[PDB]
C-alpha cells in the first residue's frame, strides 16, 4: 500500500499549477508524489481483482483409450461401419486391412475396416473470458505523517491515524473520495475498464493454477476441446492414434499427459493465483489524483528543543534517498522536528529536500519513534537532525550524479515508452500540446506500425532490424531515413530491453 | 500443436518472473545450433551459396547468415 | 457425469480423535477443487476447506484434508461437539457440478438403552373416533434402534408413526417417539398394546405392554 | 527439449506405418501459416523487402517466400 | 513458489516422429527386418518326373 521497501520506487516531482494529476501505476511498482502545500503521498495497486468471470471453453490434454473396436470388412465393399460411430463418445476411423486367402476374405491386396475406440479424457484445462465490469483494483494510496518501522508498514495503524487507504475501483464506480483526516481530502477518478484490455485475453487453468493466455491464442490451441456445457469435444482424435492393421488387430494408443507441454505453451504467461476473487501481479490502471483538499496544518508550530536518537541507523533506499527513523527523548512534544540535509557543516543553508515534509511528534511522550526520509544531494552531504550543540549528525555520499541520472530518466524513459503502448505519454501528466500530441502522433503510431507486425518474438524482430539496419547504409539523399525510419528505436531497443 | 506456437510473450504490461523468461533466448540458437551441429556438411555449402551470386560483398553475407537460419526447423 | 459418495457415512469417534474422510471423484484428475461443508439438519451448510489446503474465513484451523485427482480427504485430528454435523463436499473442473452422498459425524459415548414408555390414547381422541398409542423411546445410543408394534401378541404395521430426533445436544444421545393410529372401534376390539424395542445395548426387545381391561 | 528436434526422420530401412507420419506434413506449414495469419501486417511489408534490391526480377521472390518463411519460430 | 512442469509424455510422443512402433513380450519383436543371408540350394532338387 505504500512506497516503503517496494522493489520499484518511482517518484513525481510537484510543479504545481493544478490540483489534478493523471498518472498511471502498477502492483509493483509505487508513485511517491511531492508537492508543495501537499504532503508526501504513496500511490500503488495492490493487486488486480475480477468478480465474475464466464467459462468459455476448456481443453483435455491428457486422454486414454477405451474399448478398442474394429469391424472388418472384404475388399471392393467401399466403407466399413462400426456401431459405435451412433455415440459421439467412441472415436470411429475409416481404414482397410490387406487381405488375401488366409484371413478372413477370398480377394486380394485391398479391405476395409473401421475402428472405434471410446474416448476418454484423464485430465482437461479450462479457460476464462474477462468481463469489464467484473474488474476490480484494489489501490493502496498513503500519505507520509509521522510514522515509525511499525505503523509505516502497517495498514490498520496508518487508518486509525488517517494516513493510509483503500478502496476498489470498477467501472460501475471509477471514482472514490477518501478523506486522510488531518490533512485533507483527495478525490482519485481512475479507469478500471480501460487499464487493462479485458477482451485481449482469457485466464486458463492448466492443473490446479491458472494462467493468462491471449484469447485468440486461445482458439488457436492445438489439442482436443471442450464446449461450456457438458459434452461433444472436437479433435479428440489428436491425443490418440492408429497403426498397422493386422486381421482385425489395430492397437488405438493415446498420448500421454500434455500437461508439460500447455506448460511448455506456456512463456510469458504470468503466474496467477485467486481464493474468492483473482489477484493479478502486474498492474495497470489509468486514474486523476485531486489533491485540492489535501493540505499542510501545524502553520503555528515550532521547533522541538532537546536531544534527539537514532531508533534504526540510516541506509540508502536505492532509489536516489536516504531515510532516517529517530526516537526523540524530548518531552516538549508535540512538536515540528528539526532537522536538514546540508552540504558541509560549516554551511547551515538546507540543499537536500525532506521526502516526508514537516517531521513531526506524535504526542509528548519521551522516546518516541519517528520515522522520516530525505533526500540529499548528489556528492559529499550530511544529515543533521536538530540545531544548537544538541544536533547529532551523519555523513551521506551519493554517486548518482546527474550525469548518469539524465541517462536514468533518459533511458528507463524510452523504457517507459516501451510496454506501456500509447499510455506511456500519461508520465507527462498535465499535459496538453506537446504531452497531447506525443501521444496523438504515438497514438496512430501505436495503432499501425508496430502493432501490425506485432507479434514478432525476441531474436526474430531483433535480428530482421540489423539487417534493416543494412537498409540504412543503401539508400539515396533525402531517402536515407526513410528506410531507417522504423529501424533505430521502437525495434531494436525493446530487442535490447529483455534480452533474457 | 502445444510444442510450437507458445504463448511468448505476452508484452502485455507484465513486469514480473514470467512462466519461461530465461529459457526463451534458448528456444532457438541452441536448438538451431545442434541442428548445424547435427548438419556440418550442409553448413560448408551453405555458406557458399552467399558467394555466389550479387557480387556486391557485405550483402552476400546477408544471404547465408540468413539462409543457415532458415535449414534448421524449416 | 462426475459421481461422488464420501464416507462413512456415519461415524461415531469421541471429540479430539482424528476423523479422516475416505472419499473420491469419479470423473478423475479433478486437480484439487474439492471442498467440504458441514451442514447441521435445518440449516445451510458451511464451506470448510477450499483449494484442499486452506480454510474459508470462520472456519477454525482445526479442519484440515489433502489429496488429488479422484480420492480426497476431510481430516479434522481435534474433532469436538461444535463439529457435530453433516459433513458435504462437492467438485469443480467439469460441469455440472454436484455434490457426494454426505456423511455425518457422531461424538462418542457409552451405548444407552432407550428408555420406552407407552401410553393409551387419551380419553378425548376416543371420544373423537381415534386412538393414537404412543411409544416414547428416550436417550439410546447409538441411533441403530427398532419397534415392533404388537396387539395381542401380534405385530401391526399399519398406523405405525415413528418420530425420532438427531442426536442430542445435551447428553448426544437419541431420542425416539412411535405411534401407534387405530380407530375407537379397532381399539376396543383389540386388547393387548406393546410396543418392544430391540437395541444394540439389549439383546432382547424392551417390552412394555398394557390391556384396556388392565387399569 | 522434447518440443523440437524430433527423432524424425530414420530414414534407416523402415517401409511401414511410423510413430507419426502422416502429422509430419503439417509440422512447419500449418504452424508458420498459424503465424504468418497471426501477424498479416507483416507480410504486408515482408515481400516488400524483395522488391527492394537486386532488380533481377524472378530471383527477387526467392528472397520472399524464404524470408517469409525465416520469421516463424525465427 | 517452486512450480513443477507437467508430464513431458506427450512432448517425448512429440519428440518421437520416424520412431517404430516396438511390442515386447519375453523378446522384443521388431517389425521392418534388415537381413543379409546366403541361400544354398545345392541340395535343393525336384523329386517327382515320374
Amino acid at each position: 500500500f505504500n512506497c516503503l521497501g517496494m522493489g520499484n520506487r518511482d517518484f513525481i516531482e510537484g510543479a504545481s499549477g493544478a490540483t489534478w494529476v493523471d498518472l498511471v501505476l502498477e502492483g509493483d511498482s509505487c508513485l511517491t508524489i511531492m508537492a508543495n502545500d501537499k504532503p508526501t503521498l504513496d500511490v500503488r495497486m495492490i493487486n488486480i481483482e475480477a468478480s465474475q468471470l464466464a467459462e468459455v471453453r476448456s481443453y483435455c490434454y491428457h486422454a486414454s483409450v477405451t474399448d478398442i473396436s474394429t469391424v472388418a470388412r472384404c475388399p471392393m465393399t467401399g466403407e466399413a461401419h462400426n456401431e459405435k460411430r451412433a455415440d459421439s463418445s467412441y472415436v470411429c476411423k475409416q481404414g482397410f486391412t490387406d487381405r488375401g486367402w488366409g484371413n478372413g476374405c477370398g480377394l486380394f491386396g485391398k479391405g476395409s475396416i473401421d475402428t472405434c475406440a471410446k474416448f476418454s479424457c484423464t485430465s482437461k484445462a479450462i479457460g476464462r473470458t474477462i468481463q469489464p465490469e467484473n474488474i476490480k483494483y484494489e489501490v493502496g494510496i498513503f500519505v507520509h505523517g509521522t510514522t515509525t518501522s511499525e505503523n509505516h508498514g502497517n495498514y490498520s495503524a496508518q487508518v486509525g491515524a488517517s494516513q493510509a487507504a483503500k478502496f476498489t475501483v470498477t467501472p460501475n464506480a471509477p471514482s472514490i473520495t477518501l478523506k486522510l483526516g488531518d490533512y485533507g481530502e483527495v478525490t482519485l477518478d481512475c479507469e478500471p475498464r480501460s487499464g487493462l484490455n479485458t477482451e485481449a485475453f482469457y485466464v486458463m487453468t492448466v492443473g490446479s493454477k491458472s494462467f493468462l493466455v491471449h484469447r485468440e491464442w486461445f482458439h488457436d490451441l492445438a489439442l482436443p476441446w471442450t464446449p461450456p456445457s457438458s459434452t461433444a469435444w472436437r479433435n479428440r482424435e489428436l491425443l490418440m492414434e492408429f497403426e498397422e492393421a493386422h486381421a482385425t488387430k489395430q492397437s488405438v494408443v493415446a498420448l500421454g499427459s500434455q500437461e508439460g507441454g500447455l506448460h511448455q505453451a506456456l512463456a510469458g504467461a504470468i503466474v496467477v493465483e485467486y481464493s474468492s476473487s483473482v489477484k493479478l501481479t502486474s498492474g495497470h490502471l489509468k486514474c486523476r489524483l485531486k489533491m485540492d483538499k489535501l493540505a499542510l496544518k501545524g502553520t503555528t508550530y515550532g521547533m522541538c528543543t532537546g536531544k534527539f536518537s537514532f531508533a534504526k541507523n540510516p541506509a540508502d533506499t536505492g532509489h536516489g534517498t536516504v531515510v532516517i527513523e529517530l526516537s526523540y527523548s524530548g518531552s516538549d512534544g508535540p512538536c515540528k522536528i528539526p532537522i536538514v540535509s546540508v552540504a558541509s557543516l560549516n554551511d547551515m543553508t538546507p540543499v537536500g529536500r525532506l521526502v516526508t515534509v514537516n517531521p513531526f511528534v506524535a504526542t509528548s511522550s519521551a522516546n518516541s519513534k519517528v520515522l522520516v526520509e530525505m533526500e540529499p544531494p548528489f556528492g559529499d552531504s550530511y544529515i543533521v537532525v536538530g540545531r544548537g550543540d544538541k544536533q547529532i549528525n551523519h555523513h551521506w555520499h551519493k554517486a548518482g550524479s546527474t550525469l548518469g541520472k539524465a541517462f536514468l530518466t533518459t533511458l528507463k524513459g524510452a523504457q517507459r515508452l516501451a510496454a506501456l503502448g500509447d499510455t506511456a505519454w500519461d508520465f507527462g501528466s498535465i499535459g496538453g500540446v506537446f504531452n497531447s500530441i506525443g501521444k496523438a502522433v504515438h497514438q496512430v503510431f501505436g495503432g499501425a506500425f508496430r502493432t501490425l507486425f506485432g507479434g514478432m518474438s525476441w531474436i526474430t524482430q531483433g535480428l530482421m532490424g540489423a539487417l534493416l539496419l543494412w537498409m540504412g547504409v543503401n539508400a539515396r539523399d533525402r531517402s536515407i531515413a526513410l528506410a531507417f525510419l522504423a529501424t533505430g528505436g521502437v525495434l531494436l531497443f525493446l530487442a535490447t530491453n529483455v534480452h533474457a | 500443436s502445444v510444442s510450437v506456437q507458445t504463448h511468448g510473450e505476452s508484452s502485455l504490461v507484465n513486469k514480473t518472473e514470467t512462466w519461461l523468461d530465461s529459457t526463451k533466448a534458448t528456444r532457438y540458437l541452441m536448438k538451431t545450433e545442434n541442428w548445424i551441429i547435427r548438419n556440418p556438411g550442409y553448413a560448408f555449402l551453405a555458406a557458399v551459396l552467399g558467394w555466389m551470386l550479387g557480387s556486391n560483398n557485405g550483402q552476400r553475407v546477408v544471404f547465408t547468415i540468413l539462409l543457415l537460419l532458415v535449414a534448421p526447423a524449416y | 457425469d462426475i459421481v461422488l459418495t464420501q464416507s462413512p457415512a456415519s461415524l461415531a469417534v469421541s471429540l479430539g480423535q482424528r476423523a479422516t474422510i475416505s472419499c473420491r471423484a469419479s470423473q478423475s484428475v479433478s486437480t484439487s477443487y474439492m471442498h467440504w461443508y458441514q451442514q447441521k439438519p435445518g440449516q445451510p451448510p458451511r464451506l470448510l476447506i477450499y483449494l484442499v489446503s486452506n480454510l474459508e474465513s470462520g472456519v477454525p484451523s482445526r479442519f484440515s484434508g489433502s489429496g488429488s485427482g479422484t480420492d480426497f480427504t476431510l481430516n479434522i485430528h481435534p474433532v469436538e461437539a461444535e463439529d457435530e454435523a453433516t459433513y458435504y463436499c462437492q467438485h469443480i473442473r467439469e460441469l455440472t457440478r454436484s455434490e457426494a452422498g454426505p456423511s455425518w459425524l457422531e461424538i462418542k459415548r457409552a451405548d444407552a438403552a432407550p428408555t420406552v414408555s407407552i401410553f393409551p390414547p387419551s380419553s378425548e381422541q376416543l371420544t373423537s373416533g381415534g386412538a393414537s398409542v404412543v411409544c416414547f423411546l428416550n436417550n439410546f445410543y447409538p441411533k441403530d434402534i427398532n419397534v415392533k408394534w404388537k396387539i395381542d401378541g401380534s405385530e401391526r404395521q399399519n398406523g405405525v408413526l415413528n418420530s425420532w430426533t438427531d442426536q442430542d445436544s445435551k447428553d448426544s444421545t437419541y431420542s425416539m417417539s412411535s405411534t401407534l393410529t387405530l380407530t375407537k372401534d379397532e381399539y376396543e376390539r383389540h386388547n393387548s398394546y406393546t410396543c418392544e424395542a430391540t437395541h444394540k445395548t439389549s439383546t432382547s426387545p424392551i417390552v412394555k405392554s398394557f390391556n384396556r381391561n388392565e387399569c
